[PDB]
């Protein structure tokens, strides 16, 4: 058929709300005032930029840059999807 | 689909023209870009812009900076506003949809344009 | 920005190569228009699948390095009208539409 | 023994990029973390961030973010440090260090002759 | 975060020089010294510990944020630059002639 | 077989630190071991290290690359044309490509009837420990 | 390999000391198609005729 992007569903509502529990269990580490930022991968190869899956015998490595990415604040039906490159 | 397209018709120099198209009987007209194209008598098509339900919008390099589209989503009306037209901007405009086929994720953008398959009978406008 | 002969001429029985040339044509697809003279154009050939297969009998194109020719076969005397291409630049910000054929039928 | 050598003498101008090779040798290179020190007279030492040379794990310090690249080779035991729009602020002497055991990354025990680079 | 006090020593050979050094978080501090061309060495790690090959003339810390190097029976082998260190933060560094 | 035997210690506290678990590098030692051994006995894929001429797969009009090479059969004279597709991370160019590891180690196929599910495996530690 | 060797280069006729002897060979490489013409110096106790 057509050729299709592999890629990863995660529904944005559950992994905000993860983020959020997160974010409180590192404030109560780092101080109650700081400020809490999540961002993609900062570099290395491609097993270390990515998430590895190793299933159904396929291997998969997706982007996580959509997880992470926002700036936690001191104070649905809606997925994000993750484009996933699989290397042999 | 039926897109019934109004206007003016007859404006003078230097002023703001505005087109009108109804949208009828089209189910989901939120996967197509819906466009707009002029064509001057005795010359080729000449293709203003478009816009997507999603706020994306596009025009033409040149004529962009006069020009500006609006699309009514609630009751799917599609109007154009261009500004400055010059006496010798006229001739036939048409508006027309761009159906989109999508064939994975969207947000991938794994999608393509099936060409402009339904056009309006347009109206002939002369500055 | 997007080149085509300004017009042809065909017997009944010859098939017509309207050929529309483009930097942007190396990467995009082409969508082909037919326009009458008042009427409005319509839509003769599109991109119904990312990998492409067959099409209709009739009004077929055939691409080529920067340049794609619309072969029509079978023409006749209704078919005598402004051949348009359509294409999107490389980066997909506007549209390209060409400055017509006239397919005229001898 | 364990022994780190570096190649330097860089002459740049404003805006442009440079490269920093390090060669580890003596313990195994794919076992122990690396880091990339700032040094000059005047203004304190700077830290540039740390390399854990089998997944190629990169950290920069906040600072340098968007302009340092860490790269390691390691079938050549070389970490590279890349730097982008290297500025006059940035003329002083890096050194790649390693800690004193792979276990404690900041007891900076084994040091590198040194990379003077003049902007 | 980290301040060292002392910035310049002007002692002679055979003094003893006292380098304080003051940290606001905890963390295992260390003692670098950096003479004139050659690259830093360790000279004391986890506070107070002296690493090998060190002479035994360096020394010295204490329970509370404030840590202080002693340095005495200055030599040829001693001078330079006095760094202080934390995880990834370096003080200013007192410079003994 | 049996149930797990857990027994409760009442009024006892003890020092854990997961950073010094030896249990870890034991598992890890294990695990690379039973990769290697169930690795081992198939395919070596050494004359896979070939020149490949590859292109784009395109979409018919203008990720994958189609490569096409001379490989290896049953007989030791002969030789036959394969063509397959490849995912770009898997081949460098050397138009002529290779794969990606050729220049660096032999690959070995993972074995065909062999699946990668991961199962539950218990440690247990030996009589005289608990 | 079947190797084609020749005496060291002394430059003249001068006796080689040592019998180095110079032994290019076809061997091969990374890629299984292509091979790479090699020099190597052989000592003479090691190859023979
Ligand atoms: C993560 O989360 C994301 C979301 O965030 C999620 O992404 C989702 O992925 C799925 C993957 O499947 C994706 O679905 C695709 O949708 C495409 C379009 O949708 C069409 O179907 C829907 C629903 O279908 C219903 O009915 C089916 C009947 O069989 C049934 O099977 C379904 O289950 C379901 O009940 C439908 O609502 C759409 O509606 C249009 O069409 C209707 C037709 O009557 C019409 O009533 C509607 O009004 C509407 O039509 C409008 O537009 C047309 C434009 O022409 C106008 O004419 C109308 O007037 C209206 O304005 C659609 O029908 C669809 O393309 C995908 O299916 C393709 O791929 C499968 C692969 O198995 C093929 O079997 C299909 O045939 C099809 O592929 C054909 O079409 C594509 C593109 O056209 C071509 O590239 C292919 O080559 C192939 O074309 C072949 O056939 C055609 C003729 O059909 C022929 O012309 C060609 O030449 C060629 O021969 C697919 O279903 C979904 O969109 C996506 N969501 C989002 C938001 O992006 C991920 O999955 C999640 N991931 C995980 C892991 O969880
Ligand atoms: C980290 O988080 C931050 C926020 O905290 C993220 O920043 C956000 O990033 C968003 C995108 O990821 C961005 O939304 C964008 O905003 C503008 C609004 O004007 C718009 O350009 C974008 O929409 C275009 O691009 C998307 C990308 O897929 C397309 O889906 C969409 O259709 C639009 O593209 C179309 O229009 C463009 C111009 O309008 C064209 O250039 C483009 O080619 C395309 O063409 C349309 O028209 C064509 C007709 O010619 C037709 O062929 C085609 O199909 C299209 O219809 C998008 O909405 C947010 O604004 C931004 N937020 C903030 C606060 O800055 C950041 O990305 C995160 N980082 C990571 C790594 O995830
Ligand atoms: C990161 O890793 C570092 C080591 O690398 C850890 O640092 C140690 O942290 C512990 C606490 O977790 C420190 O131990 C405490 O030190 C204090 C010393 O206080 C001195 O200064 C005050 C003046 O302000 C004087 O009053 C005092 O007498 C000392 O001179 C004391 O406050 C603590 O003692 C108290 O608790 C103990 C607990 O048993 C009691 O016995 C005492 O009576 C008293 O109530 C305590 O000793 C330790 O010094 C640090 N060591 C270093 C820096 O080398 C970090 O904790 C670690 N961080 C994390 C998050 O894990
Ligand atoms: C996939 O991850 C890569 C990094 O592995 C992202 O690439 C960078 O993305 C940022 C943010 O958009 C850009 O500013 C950089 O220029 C990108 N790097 C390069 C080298 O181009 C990429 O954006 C991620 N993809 C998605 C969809 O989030
Ligand atoms: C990969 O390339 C091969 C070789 O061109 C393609 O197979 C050929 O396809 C053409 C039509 O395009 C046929 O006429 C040939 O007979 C085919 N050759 C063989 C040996 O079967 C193949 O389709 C390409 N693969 C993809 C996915 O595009
Ligand atoms: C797939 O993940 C999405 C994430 O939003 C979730 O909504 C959906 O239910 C999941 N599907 C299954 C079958 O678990
Ligand atoms: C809309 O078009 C459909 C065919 O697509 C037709 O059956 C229906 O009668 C039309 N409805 C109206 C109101 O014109
Ligand atoms: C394949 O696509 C890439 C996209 O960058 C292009 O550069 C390359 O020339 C293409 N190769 C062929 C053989 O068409
Ligand atoms: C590519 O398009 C041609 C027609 O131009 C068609 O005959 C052929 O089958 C297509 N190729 C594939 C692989 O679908
Ligand atoms: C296979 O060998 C033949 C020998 O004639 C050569 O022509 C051909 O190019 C080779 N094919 C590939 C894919 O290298
Ligand atoms: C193998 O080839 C790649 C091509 O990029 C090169 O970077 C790499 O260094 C080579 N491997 C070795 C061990 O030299
Ligand atoms: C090499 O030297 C030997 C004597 O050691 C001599 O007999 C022989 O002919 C020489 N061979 C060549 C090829 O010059
Ligand atoms: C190496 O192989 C080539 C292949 O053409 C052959 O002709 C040549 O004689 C060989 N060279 C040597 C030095 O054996």
């Amino acid at each position: 058929g057509d050729i299709r992007q592999a890629h990863c569903n995660v529904s944005k509502a559950t992994w905000n709300e993860t983020l959020g529990k997160v974010v409180k269990q590192l404030r109560k580490h780092f101080g109650n005032n700081t400020i809490i930022r999540f961002a993609q991968s900062s570099g290395g190869d491609l097993e270390v930029t990515t998430h590895s899956f190793n299933c159904g015998g396929e291997f998969f490595y997706c982007n996580t840059s959509g997880l992470f990415n926002s700036t936690w604040i001191s104070n649905s039906n809606d997925s994000i999807t993750l484009p996933c490159r699989i290397k042999q | 689909v039926q897109l019934r397209e109004s206007g003016p018709g007859l404006v003078k120099p230097s002023e703001t023209l505005s087109l009108s198209c109804t949208v009828s009987n089209d189910s989901r007209p939120s996967d197509h870009s819906w466009t707009w194209v002029r064509q001057s008598p005795g010359k080729a098509l000449e293709w203003i812009g478009d816009i997507h339900y999603n706020g994306a919008t596009t025009y033409n390099p040149s004529l962009r900076s006069r020009v500006r589209i609006e699309l009514d989503q609630s009751i799917p009306r599609f109007s154009l506003k261009m500004t400055s037209m010059t006496a010798a901007d006229t001739g036939m405009y048409y508006c027309a949809r761009n159906a989109i086929r999508i064939y994975g994720v969207v947000a991938l953008g794994e999608w393509f344009h099936y060409g402009m398959d339904v056009w309006g009978q347009g109206t002939a406008v002369t500055v | 920005e997007l080149t085509q002969p300004p017009s042809v001429s065909v017997s009944p029985g010859q098939t017509a190569r309207i050929t529309c040339s483009g930097a942007p044509l190396t990467s995009r697809f082409t969508y082909w228009y037919r326009q009458k003279p008042g009427q409005a154009p319509v839509l003769i050939i599109s991109r119904s699948s990312q990998r492409s297969s067959g099409w209709s009998g009739r009004f077929s194109a055939s691409w080529s390095g920067t340049t794609v020719t619309l072969t029509i076969r079978g023409v006749q005397a209704d078919d005598e009208a402004d051949y348009y291409c359509q294409s999107s630049d490389t980066s997909d910000s506007y549209k390209m539409f060409g400055g017509g054929t006239k397919l005229t039928v001898l | 023994q364990v022994q780190l050598v570096q190649s330097g003498g860089q002459m740049k101008k404003p805006g442009e990029s440079m490269r920093i090779s390090c060669r580890a040798s003596g313990y195994e290179f794919i076992d122990c973390t690396l880091n990339w020190i700032r040094l000059a007279p005047g203004k304190r030492p700077e830290w540039m961030g740390w390399l854990k040379p089998r997944g190629g794990a990169v950290n920069y310090a906040r600072p340098l973010q968007g302009r340092v690249t860490m790269t390691r080779d390691v079938y050549s035991d070389t970490a590279f440090l890349e730097l982008r729009s290297l500025t006059v602020d940035d003329t002083a002497v890096y050194f790649c260090t390693r800690g004193k055991n792979c276990d404690y990354n900041w007891d900076f025990e084994h040091w590198g002759r040194g990379t003077p680079v003049i902007v | 975060v980290l301040t060292q006090s002392p910035g310049t020593l002007s002692l002679s050979p055979g003094e003893t020089a006292i380098i304080s050094c003051r940290t606001s978080q905890y963390g295992s501090l260390a003692w670098y010294q950096q003479r004139p061309g050659q690259a830093p060495r360790l000279v004391i790690y986890s506070g107070s510990t002296r690493a090998a090959g060190i002479p035994d003339r360096f020394s010295g810390s204490r329970w509370g944020p404030d840590y202080n190097l002693t340095i005495s029976n200055l030599e040829s082998g001693d001078f330079g630059v006095y760094y202080c260190q934390q995880y990834e933060f370096f003080g200013q560094g007192t410079k003994v002639q | 077989d049996p149930n797990p035997q857990e027994i409760h210690l009442e009024n006892v506290i003890e020092e854990f630190n997961m950073w010094k678990n030896n249990m870890v590098e034991q598992m890890h030692e294990d695990i690379i071991s039973l990769w290697d051994q169930s690795l081992k006995p198939c395919v070596k894929l050494t004359p896979l290290c070939v020149t490949l001429q590859c292109t784009n797969v395109t979409n018919n009009i203008t990720e994958l690359k189609n490569c096409s090479f001379n490989m290896t059969t049953e007989l030791r004279d002969k030789k036959q044309k394969v063509y397959s597709l490849f995912y770009r991370l898997d081949v460098v160019q050397i138009k002529e490509y290779r794969l990606i590891n050729c220049n660096t180690s032999a690959i070995t196929q993972a074995c065909p009837k062999v699946s990668f599910e991961p199962i539950p495996i218990h440690y247990c530690a030996p009589a005289g420990f608990a | 390999v079947t190797l084609q060797c020749t005496n060291v280069t002394n430059n003249i006729t001068d006796d080689m000391r040592g019998e180095l002897k110079n032994c290019s060979f076809n061997m091969t490489t990374e890629l299984r198609d292509k091979k790479q013409k090699v020099y190597s110096l052989f000592y003479r106790l090691d190859v023979v005729q």
